[PDB]
């Protein structure tokens, strides 16, 4: 009764909200690495002691198939990895005939045919002279005219940068600040499937650091799940949908290059330089991937569990290796000790539920983010070089069109880029603060 | 904590406004200034033209709209307060129930999605009482 | 409407102060959210370094200019309303006209002219009634 | 007197002021045009009901010949321009010598000589080949060396570069708009002849879709008049000052290019093409443009009336072609269907007072904005190409020379860019809000 | 002969002066934070050939537009304060928070006439964050009192 | 109780040392007609006609020319002008061929003898497909041998040689830096003002004095003059790493020619670019020199002597040297007369123990500038003779240090970065943040 409309300003809510959010780092973390990528553009420091908010009787809607932090850290990754290769040497004085014979020298027959030994004319300081060179390709950069002339790979589609030689790409985390008027709510809920609404929502300034590790079929150095393995996808039904899993216990791999090489400076031009693959020192052996085998069956017998709380418990799952398509999809991808490694996951994939070693394959010009137009060579990295990684998640497809649904097949899928920030972000919101609101009290003026 | 109070009955969060107004600004001139240190990152930042661009439109834009709000409370009469409390009497069209349940065991979240829509319309009249005032007074200091 | 009060007289064109004074910043606010309707040029004009640019030189300088208006009133002790009386009498020499000549028969356009070479003298008068006035009230609250 | 100062603020005041304005095109407009320059780089879109606000017993003076949309336009238009053919290749490699013949095959007599057959050595994709090709060119585009040998018109002045293919410069009416804190006010009255008050004036917050239209000498889908043909001038006196025309009615001129054109890619370098005119499949005619004569006659004679009312009654007026200078302005210019055509406009203007076929020229190496140092080449477009537009208005210039015994003698005129857009931005200003002021009241503190 | 008279000239010209002298010039070190920056943008009018050379530079366009809404977020941090302690309007506020001997132990006449500003806010620093949170509190406590009396 | 309480004051004259980032001004008939200039073109906007100054009666502000920011702001601001106005250029790439070259013999005076070399090469054309056979003369420094008639230009083992626009002059113009609001710029007038520390006569200004930004190595030139003594400004006067960085008290003149009538030879070599080469002498070829009166030299150095003792002790020995070490822009003096790179030999000038001269100058094209090597330009020939006269207002000296300890102690001609040049001019300024809001007790109370 008689009661006025009064005006509070500094009300505690929000709405959901799409802004930028600023790229912040540790910086005693980078430990003088300025050449990081990651670091040099991502300079603001963070926080110490980030603070973390519990919101007793709070519940929130999550969804991580529509969140636009995915899609921004997306764009902004393509962006910085563009900027750097930006001020670097072209390679078109590269793009020129090639007359190319067999590397034969202490090879092992499991690489018969892997490299080749290109020699060619090229260009030097002075425009007037010309200098012949050589250097080894691996076969996957290297095509066929019209048996001895090749051309590299990319010379009819697109211009070839060559990677700065001292910039490291290697991952470090990356934290996501919300900008004033901004906070992030964090999702801390247990199986958590992704969209549903979540009961304990705490609030951030930043995320937690996220290292932008790039990588296709599994997923490597990520988040690990507390309780269990968790699947989670958009439409479990619809086969069109890509499935990610994220594992609660990681699953070690051991990758190598154990051939030793030599990189050779080339002069090209005024003030540029090439860097190409000089000789191999010793033995040529394939490069290669050890899983330890008990703990990937382990693996999937958990996996296998969950799948089966979603497609019934008499029905049979099955595993099976990629299908067709490009490379950089078919296969696993590392980009770890600065190459290129694609590598084989058939060997995890062959089973029927109701070490094992991946033989590996380097390529150094690339096109990371499915477009077309814009190559980058790869400078050789010289000695050898071996990776220790965790597996962290997996993204699966499964091929639907059976008949009855009598039996499910899945494979190794992703690729797109979006799915492995997915599967990190998917615990966090954001939103806008919108501190003016009219309550009703009993008052006059 | 700056949304601690979102879990507390509105007439207990009530007692924290000042908090969320100043980090509106507070925050913007410490993440813009005493957050950006080290100085070779604005010299490196610098070279990157559309973050630049970006993080320039978000810092105006936050200015804008705080601007936006405080120029509203200016016209209803509410300046300089976090509590205002006006002629306007309220209307059981935009929420029918006891003051008890209202203010408290209740939070704000809540509250402000049960209210919706109404907004605009309690905006709107909120304008018009105080031309109405600013008039009254106009007028009572011609009288002497 | 907005600006349709301009060939009122200056009495009836009293009633559109809000009007006026909301869009100064509520054009700006809009004109951004507008914006969002049609993402893919939001991305797109980042790319165009220089109407990035001017872009934001406008609507830095539209801000530059609504504060510099509302310092001012502050200065002058008419922070928060639309309508302020002061202690500055009326100088003749401004203008001799009656208040029948002034706020009928007449617009603010018309008026704006008018005075227009008196516009720094009255505020400099504005500003030192008002410094007068907060010396006093300091003075008078150390005599409890 | 017992009066006092009273401030007010949200004053219905404002001043004359020049600020930036920004685009906006309608949004449905937009379809799937990304690839549209007008449509890509407006997108804001539009108020879908603009207003407009009627102002009572306010008269505002308007100077349309020291406005500043128009410079604004002109600045914009041509920024816009510059940024869409720059990320687009190059045409450097083709600045080679050319061995031409003419083309003789099924030509008219109108086209003996006009088009050339050029072969030449061009690069290839890999540095150490090369091609022979070749195309058609027009024989503006191809300038003779010292007797087969020739080469394109630009090699001496500048690179060209090849507009991007998929880039359509078909015109989409844009409006302009104010920021917050500034209006635009606009002109209602009939017969208004710019540089003076207008009677009924309105406030608008954005202006009427202009088409950013760029052609010479008439002036083509612009705005009719209400009532009479407007004759504006800055100075009608002055024989220094072009006459701008504006019509009530529309005269209508279909243009064509009967030539069935074939177009065809040639790569030029790695990611690269050229596309080139190949063999014409038919006969080859002179393009050319049809204006109905008895509709242009009667537009003419009322064009005369209103140049008789600001000079004498007794008056011969003559109409005579232009005076020599550049093609780009001696011609008429316009771009139809993509390509750029130049026509013969002497059978428009040769009277006296007291259907018409003009022919056409088609060139391909296009100095848009009349500046030296920059060129563009428009690759062909395949196919026939027909388009009908509407003639509203006509700039004109007095030939003067002080010629005595009143034989005013009016000769096409153009060039200035600015003045095609001064036909569509005469009756609109650009004003400042100043919201404080004060005045005398009996009201005291 | 000095002392006599409070004019000084130009807009820092009560820097040296004391600190009751140099309250006659609160409105010149007020106006100039913003209206120095619609003037230093009006003058570019003067030339707007510079002005479209100066959009050619990114960096000089980009810093100068940093520093700009700098300064604007500066200036409406410290209003915000102003309106959070209650003195929102005033170029002269007095409050309700005591004065503590031990933030600084001077007599008025000694700080008002022997002090100049420049002094002041260096024997005082130590203690400005204290007394910003205790302006603060108490305008809290006012605004809640001030509500319940309406409801009287 | 007391009863004092706390009032807020907002418009309070105080300030805090501050680092922000200054507009660049100059003089609105600086213009003169002439935009194809480095200065008056990016440094557009127009000044205030009617600068004023403050004086600050009873302000006593501490003043530090050696971290004082505004250097490092013009340090950062004038490599970036020099590098936005070479972009817009010829790339000279294709000069980057096989010479074949001879000595140039025609009317040489000995001191010239070896100096000029007249080459020969293959360059290209506005047609890809023709090249041109052309020649030009070059001076010794800027070409060097492969492997004796084929040179290169000295740049092709490292980089890219743009051409400077022909039309763009670098003529220093005085420019003006200014405070954006809320900052404010305290000069220090003492008269014989050090360096590092308290300054009396304070002034605020809005902009500084104008300054030239006058490129050199050793010699100051073109700048202030101290006004009752010669003023000797160190960061450390005892460590032998720091500069002395001598002002003086009277300017002196050296008067600088380039003898030889020069013609410039105009060479199409692409769709729009022009290659600007050096065409035959007309007359002889003699060396390019700079004068100094000798009495005036040698009295302005006694006076230096006396300020110097200052710190060293009046029963010393002062000793100056011809200086030592490092490539020609850290061992002659630099300075750009006319539009091209004079490198003169200034050990003339050092050669005394304290107890008309003529200095030979050299002339390159193939410039490196701010101690960079990453880009290099080359400078356009002048046409004609070129002459001009400018003022010595300081000189940067360096001590080598004492070895043994004994009387004696040598000042030798340093050389360094642009910075310090700039600290010459900039000494007397600082930028200082704007601070309105403070609090003090009253009486008062709500
Ligand atoms: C310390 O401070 C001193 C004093 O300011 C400074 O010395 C002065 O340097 C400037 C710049 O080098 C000198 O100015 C030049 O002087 C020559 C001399 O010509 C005289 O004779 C001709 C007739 O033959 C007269 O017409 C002329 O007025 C003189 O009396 C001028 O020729 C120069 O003009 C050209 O360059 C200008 C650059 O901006 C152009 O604006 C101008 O239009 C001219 O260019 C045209 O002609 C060129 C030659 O043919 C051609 O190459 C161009 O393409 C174009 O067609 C200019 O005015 C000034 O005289 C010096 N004064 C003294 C006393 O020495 C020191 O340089 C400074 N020290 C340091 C280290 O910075
Ligand atoms: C998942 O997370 C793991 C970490 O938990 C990542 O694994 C690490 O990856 C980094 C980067 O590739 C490895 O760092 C490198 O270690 C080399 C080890 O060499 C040792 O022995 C030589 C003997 O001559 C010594 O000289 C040397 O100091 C060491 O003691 C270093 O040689 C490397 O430095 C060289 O290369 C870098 C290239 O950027 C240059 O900048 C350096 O100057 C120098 O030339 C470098 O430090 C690290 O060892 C890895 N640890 C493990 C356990 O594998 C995985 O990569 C990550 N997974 C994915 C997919 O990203
Ligand atoms: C004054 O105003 C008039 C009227 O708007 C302009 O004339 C029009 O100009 C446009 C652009 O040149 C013409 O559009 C073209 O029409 C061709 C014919 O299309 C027929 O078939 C389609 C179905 O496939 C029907 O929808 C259509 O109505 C026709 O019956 C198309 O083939 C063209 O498409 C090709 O070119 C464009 C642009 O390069 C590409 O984007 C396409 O992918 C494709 O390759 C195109 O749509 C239009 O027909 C003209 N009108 C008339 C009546 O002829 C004047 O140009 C304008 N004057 C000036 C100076 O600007
Ligand atoms: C207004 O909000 C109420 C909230 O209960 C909702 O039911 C109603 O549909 C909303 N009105 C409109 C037009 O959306
Ligand atoms: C215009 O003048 C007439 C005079 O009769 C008046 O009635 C009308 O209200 C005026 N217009 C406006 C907008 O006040
Ligand atoms: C246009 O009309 C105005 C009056 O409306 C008149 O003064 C002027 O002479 C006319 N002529 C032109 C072309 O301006
Ligand atoms: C003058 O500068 C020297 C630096 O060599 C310093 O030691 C000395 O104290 C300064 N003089 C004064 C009065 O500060
Ligand atoms: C060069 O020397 C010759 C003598 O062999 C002389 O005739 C000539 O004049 C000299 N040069 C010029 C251009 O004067």
């Amino acid at each position: 009764e008689n009661l006025w409309v009064t005006v509070y300003y500094g009300v505690p809510v929000w709405k959901d909200a799409e802004t930028t959010l600023f790229c912040a780092s540790d910086a005693k973390a980078y430990e003088t690495k300025k050449h990081n990528v990651w670091a040099t553009h991502c300079c603001v420091p963070t926080d110490p002691n980030p603070q973390e908010i519990h919101l007793e009787n709070v519940t929130e809607e999550f969804n991580m198939w529509k969140n636009n932090m995915v899609e921004q850290m997306h764009t902004d990754i393509i962006s910085l990895w563009d900027q750097s290769l930006k001020p670097c040497v072209k390679l078109t004085p590269l793009c020129v005939t090639l007359q190319c014979t067999n590397v034969t020298n202490n090879i092992t027959d499991d690489m018969r045919g892997e490299l080749k030994n290109c020699s060619f004319n090229m260009t030097t300081e002075l425009r007037d002279k010309k200098q012949k060179v050589y250097s080894l390709f691996y076969r996957l950069d290297v095509v066929q005219i019209n048996n001895k002339e090749y051309r590299l790979i990319n010379c009819n589609t697109s211009a070839i940068t060559q990677a700065c030689p001292k910039v490291s790409f290697e991952p470090i985390p990356i934290h996501y600040c919300a900008p004033a008027g901004f906070a992030i709510l964090k999702c801390k809920d247990k199986k958590f499937n992704g969209t549903g609404p979540c009961t304990n929502v705490s609030t951030v300034q930043c995320t937690h650091g996220i290292k932008p590790v790039v990588s296709t079929q599994l997923l490597l150095n990520g988040s690990l799940a507390e309780e269990e393995v968790i699947i989670r996808s958009e439409n479990i039904t619809n086969n069109a949908k890509n499935i990610l899993v994220q594992l609660n216990e990681s699953v070690q791999i051991n990758c190598t290059r154990p051939n030793n090489n030599t990189r050779k400076s080339i002069r090209i031009g005024p003030g540029q330089w090439f860097y190409a693959t000089g000789d191999i020192i010793g033995d040529i052996r394939q490069a290669h991937c050890n899983v330890s085998k008990a703990t990937w069956n382990e693996t999937l017998g958990k996996v296998v569990k969950q799948l089966r709380k979603h497609f019934g418990n008499n029905t049979i799952i099955r595993f099976a290796n990629s299908s067709g398509g490009d490379l950089e999809v078919t296969t696993h991808s590392f980009n770890c000790g600065g190459e290129f490694f694609y590598c084989n996951t058939s060997g995890l994939f062959n089973s029927t539920w109701i070490s094992i070693t991946l033989p590996c394959r380097i390529k150094q010009i690339i096109n990371m983010w499915q477009r077309i137009g814009q190559a980058m060579y790869a400078p050789p990295i010289q000695g050898v070089i071996r990776c220790v990684s965790n597996i962290t998640g997996l993204i699966l497809t499964r091929d639907g069109g059976s008949t009855n649904s009598t039996t499910e097949t899945f494979r190794p899928g992703g690729g797109d880029m979006r799915d492995n920030w997915r599967s990190e972000l998917y615990k966090y919101k954001v939103v806008k603060i919108e501190p003016l609101g009219v309550a009703p009290t009993r008052c006059k003026r | 904590g700056f949304l601690g109070a979102a879990g507390s009955t509105m007439g207990a969060a009530s007692m924290t406004l000042t908090v969320q107004a100043r980090n509106l600004l507070s925050g913007i001139v410490q993440q813009q200034s005493n957050l950006l240190r080290a100085p070779e990152c604005q010299q490196h930042l610098l070279k990157l033209t559309v973050w630049g661009i970006k993080q320039l439109q978000a810092r105006v834009l936050a200015v804008e709209r705080y601007l936006r709000d405080q120029q509203l409370l200016g016209i209803w009469g509410c300046s300089g307060k976090l509590i205002c409390c006006t002629n306007v009497p309220w209307n059981s069209t935009w929420s029918n129930r006891n003051l008890s349940e209202i203010w408290d065991n209740m939070t704000w979240l809540q509250w402000d999605k049960e209210i919706s829509n109404y907004t605009q319309i309690i905006y709107g009249l909120l304008e018009e009482s105080q031309n109405q005032q600013e008039k009254n007074e106009q007028d009572l200091l011609a009288l002497d």
